[PDB]
């Protein structure tokens, strides 16, 4: 893996 | 003794009813099942996974406007959009808590590509749909996330009186009251919508 | 063995940074305090009312924006309005949480009377500035709630990996996390506001 | 009391 995230917009 | 995805999360939706969701833990679920934990651990390895599962599962069931529908507008995809949210948010006791957090898999992938490919085919950019769509789902969230509260804490403290409010706050207060729920999150996702079109029409 | 409002306040904030808000009860307060429960009873009958307390000691502390300031724009003042109800929110851990189902005491109508005197002269009718303000409330709420949790989740979860994810959607999630929560508030906020404007501009 | 509610709108 290169690139992680740490937040996310909520799903819908 | 035996588990299957469909197994685990049926019994824990209705556990997460009994209980809400400080209730629900993966023992209790495993008892609820007849089930050792450690058969449980290769379905659900932690309650943070549980959660997860059960709020795609409530999308799966309720969500029916996660994607667009060919001919909408962007405006009419919005609403629809927020209001099948709202509804699996609703479908469940506690169901926007479990919702907080959730990450997409990889089978939403191609339903979250085409919302953001329609969007920018409307003339957003993408910096702008991504964040229309954020806006959207965090307006609808805190307005669930709020109702759901307030039915919970009637149980728990003296239901206050307005009587000896200042009149334009008694007013507002009573106003919120009468209309309820639905009718103010929908004024809210309307304003919403019209602030994304006229940013809209200005960019282009 | 003896309380006052600021005493059991400042130590439940502190336990609620220390075990956030599942592991604040009113029994581990009692035990941080050194007093025995039915002392702790005539301050704080049960955990909501505690919540209720925490939650509107954190706006006296941090709520700098409460109220409208002469002479701002009503613009002006529902901007300022969210960041400063943003920042109670932020001030510890699960506060939004803490701040769910909140009522206003006596010693807020003041306050909450004049923002809707100060809308309404603005031009807004009374439902309007009640939902405006609504409006931003849950957005504000919406928003800490799903930082606040995405934040508890990353202890709990496999980091994710966007590498695999299509183009537009790689390119949004990638985004909305380099950029960061303050800002993905400020766009909501921003749009909510341009709506706002929209809806008064018609009306008259 | 005459008026009680059962749903607010969130304080700030």
């Amino acid at each position: 893996s290169r690139v992680v995230v740490w937040r996310l917009p909520p799903l819908h | 003794s035996r588990l299957d995805k469909s197994k685990v999360i049926n019994s824990a939706l209705e556990l997460l009813n009994e209980v809400g969701i400080e209730g629900l833990t993966t023992r209790k679920l495993a008892q609820k099942l007849g089930v050792e934990q450690p058969t449980l651990y290769w379905h659900v390895k932690n309650k943070r996974a549980l959660l997860d599962a059960l709020a795609i599962e409530m999308l799966d069931r309720h969500h029916t406007h996660f994607s667009p529908l060919e001919g909408e507008s962007w405006q009419d995809f919005l609403r629809n959009n927020a209001k099948s949210f709202r509804n699996a948010l609703l479908s469940h006791r506690d169901g926007a808590k479990v919702h907080l957090g959730t990450r997409p898999t990889e089978k939403q992938y191609e339903t979250l590509e085409n919302q953001l490919a329609f969007l920018t085919q409307q003339g957003f950019s993408l910096e702008n749909a991504l964040y229309a769509l954020s806006a959207v789902g965090h307006f609808t969230l805190g307005s669930v996330l709020e109702d759901q509260e307030h039915q919970v804490a009637k149980e728990e403290r003296e239901t206050p009186t307005t009587d000896s409010m200042p009149p334009l706050l008694r007013q507002a207060i009573e106003l919120f009251d009468h209309q309820g729920a639905e009718p103010a999150f929908l004024h809210g996702l309307e304003s919403l919508i019209r602030g994304f079109e006229v940013q809209l029409t200005a960019l282009l």
